């Protein structure tokens, strides 16, 4: 009936603290391929569910994804739920070919079998990527401990008594980075600073502590600490520095010292709405000395584009040849060794301008007899190692886009440059 | 749900030496989750250690926290008379806050005789219609003490009460209030009251008696 | 700077109806976690429930069964308690508690303990406590104060003073169904003509 799985990949979603009110997964595995305007991608996503120790099954479709045109694409297909299970999802595009599947944890998105049961607890999400090439990647993000689902606690008691500031928090590709600027009575080798961040809106509570404790000594400018928030967790974690603008060594007293705090939460959904609160409660302290709880808070608004190009990491490499015989040997893939079902070895020209007529380079471990790919030889040499040789060249600075992938590995991608 | 059981339950050592009270989880509970608590009698309860290492600003260094996986203890080296207190191990972080069953320590201290004072049922209690006669027994370590009422050479056995102090923080000695409660017409029929008090470190037994009427 | 100011003495009916107001100060209200950790008579400490002063976040021990309510208002710095239920054994001290410093979603240890508040669940009357003097003779003299049901009574010595020398004994349940306690200060035997010793208990009244 669905279709069937080429080089899947499966995550482990740790959820840490509890549920503020959404449900992000993060997958960095499906590839963006670099410098092409027709690279669409359809994505499938099915889910599965367990109401009252029975399972059950949502499909999702959010269509082609176009990288250059949308950020945000929200689905327009389900069947598997309820009455309108497509304002309940928001599929993300991050940064460097990293999609961010979200889900609002706080409103059913299925009922098909019982009416008045509210044991519905989340097992695993998984996602269908179809490639330009025809392949289809999957991702498995299974959950450790699944937390079930708690449904409208009446969220919208927002209250406003925090000392207000004039500047706004953005959040750009679910990355909040604000810049706050603090003062402090202490000095900075007797302050012990801790900050709080709290993020209210529509229906989640997200809060954020620095996992460090409180900062041990303020060294004299950039002090880094790492910060964790509540719900789901993600790579490259939320972190904090605050920079100390005092050259203060034995404080006056009465004197507030300026402090520059820069905080960056990573899990931030968009489900908070515009205009929403961000609440952020810094303190210094000591043996009980000064540096008294204080509280700043500010608007945050959600960025639209995204703040960076869609291309996966590629590594750029030159190639001087000379006459036609241009010839590139493709390395090894990072997880993979010679005992490696299938492994998949795929190339197309910069910048393709037809869907039909440019992706046909591609190479298995039993092929490499490509149907329509002309002057470019593929041969799967010995040492595991992939050998591109393109002939009929020259004068013409012609760019190849190469992606190599293996059964548990992560898909690289190459960019050579063959000039001269 | 986690459980949380606490071994010692009472030390009763030397003003001065190495307490070692013990606090086990039936699951493994992170290593810092865990928190101590010291409550002394009437006081509330004040943090002692809370990343079951982390010691909490203000505490002494005789405060030692220990532990990993299951099994965390609290060490408390030097002891003094200022150390009576119930001491609590806590879990925080799951959503089922779990406590100890506490552990009651208690400081020695030589053997100290107990001083005795009896005292009368005032004119304006009996005016009232019940007559109290209360003894007190102001210091003594041992806490071990008879304190027998007797009229007219007679043991009185059940109308009679007794209030014990616990261990105060200074001398780590005791208190003791006896109150016997006879009727009106009782303590008129009677004419002499008297208070017997038998205690380690007396030798003696040591009678307080009163005539009625002095 | 910190202060749990609780307030209150209660002795309820069966049918619970209670409220314990839990005066705060000295920080952001709003910022820190305040919990409530009940203790009965019975050796132990148990944690009942906290409530975030920001988005209103209660979380409620799974031993009551929904029994508490855990609410609060942010204009005074104030979080209010209520356990009204069929209470049976729910006669204990409830303690208003802070967190040490921020955590996730109440995961903060309890660094900042309030006075406490005795509530006592009895279908008996409220009965007035009685004092009388216990006169000196060889160097002590107290003061007895009996016949009182609700618990929660406490004894003064000459308004303040005499600090070093005060003795109050713990309550007696008498086979009437009441309490009795008696407190004692010791005395140099020799300032007895001169200094004059004054017992002030105040439960409902106060007296010499
Ligand atoms: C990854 O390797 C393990 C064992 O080496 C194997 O069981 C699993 O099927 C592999 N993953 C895929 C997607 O084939
Ligand atoms: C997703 O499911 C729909 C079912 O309506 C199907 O038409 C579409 O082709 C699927 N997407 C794929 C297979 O990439
Ligand atoms: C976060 O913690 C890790 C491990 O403790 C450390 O290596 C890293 O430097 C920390 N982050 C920052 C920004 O210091
Ligand atoms: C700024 O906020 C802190 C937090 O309570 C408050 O104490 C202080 O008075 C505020 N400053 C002004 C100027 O209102
Ligand atoms: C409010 O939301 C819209 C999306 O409808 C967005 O374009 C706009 O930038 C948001 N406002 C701010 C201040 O970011
Ligand atoms: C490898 O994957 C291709 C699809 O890309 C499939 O046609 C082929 O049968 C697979 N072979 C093995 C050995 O898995
Ligand atoms: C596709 O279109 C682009 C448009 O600039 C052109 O440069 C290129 O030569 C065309 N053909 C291929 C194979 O990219
Ligand atoms: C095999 O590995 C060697 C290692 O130096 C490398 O030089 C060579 O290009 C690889 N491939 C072949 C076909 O030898």
């Amino acid at each position: 009936a669905l279709l069937v799985c080429q080089y899947t990949i499966q995550s482990l979603i740790h959820l840490t603290g509890e549920d503020p009110g959404f449900f992000n997964v993060e997958i960095p595995e499906f590839p963006f391929y670099p410098t092409c305007n027709v690279c669409t991608a359809d994505v499938n996503v099915t889910i599965n569910f367990d109401v009252g120790g029975k399972k059950h099954q949502l499909d999702l479709d959010f269509g082609q994804l176009t990288p250059h045109t949308k950020a945000v694409y929200q689905p327009r297909g389900a069947f598997g739920g309820s009455e309108n299970a497509t304002n309940l999802f928001l599929l993300e595009l991050l940064g460097a070919g990293e999609l961010a599947l979200t889900m609002r944890s706080k409103k059913l998105p299925i009922n098909v079998t019982t009416g008045e049961e509210q044991q519905v607890s989340l097992e695993s999400v998984d996602v269908y990527f179809q490639d330009v090439f025809g392949t289809m990647w999957c991702h498995h993000a299974e959950m450790q401990n699944p937390v079930y689902l708690i449904p409208e606690t009446v969220p919208y008691i927002k209250w406003d008594n925090c000392n207000s500031t004039n500047i706004t928090a953005v959040v750009r590709a679910q990355g909040l980075d604000v810049t706050l600027p603090l003062s402090l009575p202490t000095s900075a080798q007797d302050s012990n600073f801790s900050v709080k961040t709290e993020m209210l809106g529509n229906e989640i509570d997200i809060e954020c502590i620095m996992e460090d404790g409180e900062i041990s000594q303020v060294l004299p400018g950039d002090n880094k600490f790492n910060i964790t928030c509540s719900g789901y967790e993600s790579h490259v974690p939320s972190g904090g520095i605050l920079t100390s603008t005092s050259p203060v060594a034995t404080p006056i007293p009465g004197t507030g010292y300026a402090y520059s705090l820069r905080l960056t939460p990573r899990p931030v959904s968009r489900f908070l709405g515009n205009n929403s609160i961000l609440y952020v409660f810094y303190s210094g302290n000591g043996p009980k000395a000064s540096g008294g709880d204080y509280c700043i808070q500010s608007n945050i608004v959600f960025s639209d584009e995204i703040p960076a190009s869609q291309d996966m990491p590629t590594n750029t490499t030159d190639i001087t040849y000379v006459g036609d015989n241009a010839t590139y040997s493709v390395p090894m893939v990072t997880s993979e060794d010679a005992n490696s079902p299938n492994v998949t070895v795929t190339a197309f020209w910069a910048w393709p301008n037809n869907t039909e007529t440019d992706f046909k380079c591609k190479w298995t471990l039993t092929s490499g007899t490509p149907s329509g790919c002309e002057n470019i030889s593929g041969a799967f040499a010995s040492n595991r190692t992939f050998d591109i040789t393109v002939s009929g060249l020259g004068t013409a600075p012609k760019t190849l886009i190469i992606t190599r992938t293996a059964t548990n590995a992560t898909t690289t991608t190459h960019k050579v440059i063959f000039s001269k | 749900e986690i459980v949380l059981t606490q071994s010692p339950g009472t030390l009763s050592l030397s003003p001065g030496e190495r307490a070692t009270l013990s606090c086990r989880a039936s699951q493994s509970v992170a290593s810092k989750y865990l928190a101590w608590y010291q409550q002394k009698p009437g006081q509330a309860p004040r943090l002692l250690i809370y990343g079951a290492s982390s010691r909490a600003t203000g505490i002494p260094d005789r405060f030692s926290g220990s532990g990993s996986g299951t099994d965390f203890t609290l060490t408390i080296s030097r002891l003094e008379p200022e150390d009576f207190a119930v001491y609590y191990c806590q879990y925080y972080g799951s959503s089922p806050l779990t406590f100890g069953q506490g552990t009651k320590v208690e400081i020695k201290r030589t053997v100290a005789a107990p001083s005795v004072f009896i005292f009368p049922p005032s004119d304006e209690q009996l005016k009232s219609g019940t007559a109290s006669v209360v003894c007190l027994l102001n210091n003594f370590y041992p806490r071990e003490a008879k304190v027998q009422w007797k009229v007219d050479n007679a043991l009185q056995s059940g109308n009679s009460q007794e209030s014990v102090t616990e261990q105060d923080s200074k001398d780590s000695t005791y208190s003791l209030s006896s109150t016997l409660t006879l009727s009106k017409a009782d303590y008129e029929k009677h004419k002499v009251y008297a208070c017997e008090v038998t205690h380690q470190g007396l030798s003696s037994p040591v009678t307080k008696s009163f005539n009625r009427g002095e | 700077q910190v202060q749990l100011v609780q307030s209150g003495a209660e002795l309820k009916t069966p049918g619970a109806s209670v409220k314990v107001s839990c005066k705060a100060s000295g920080y952001t209200f709003t910022g820190y976690y305040i919990h409530w950790v009940r203790q009965a008579p019975g050796e132990g400490l148990e944690w009942t429930g906290w409530i975030n002063p920001n988005s209103g976040a209660t979380r409620y021990g799974q031993k009551f069964q929904g029994r508490v309510t855990l609410t609060s208002d942010t204009s005074s710095s104030t979080v209010y308690m209520e356990v009204s239920n069929l209470t049976s054994d729910d006669s204990a001290v409830y303690y208003c508690a802070r967190e040490l410093s921020y955590s996730i979603r109440g995961t903060g240890p309890l660094g900042y303990w309030g006075l406490g508040t005795l509530v006592t669940v009895s279908s008996a009357s409220t009965k007035g406590p009685s004092v009388f003097p216990l006169a000196p003779s060889t160097a002590a003299l107290g003061c007895l104060v009996k016949d009182y049901f609700p618990e929660p009574v406490t004894v003064s010595w000459n308004s303040g003073a005499l600090t070093s020398g005060v003795h109050t004994f713990p309550a007696v349940l008498q086979s009437s169904g009441l309490y009795s306690l008696s407190s004692v200060v010791t005395v140099p035997s020799s300032s007895l003509g001169t200094q004059t010793y004054i017992c002030n208990v105040n439960h409902k009244p106060s007296n010499t």
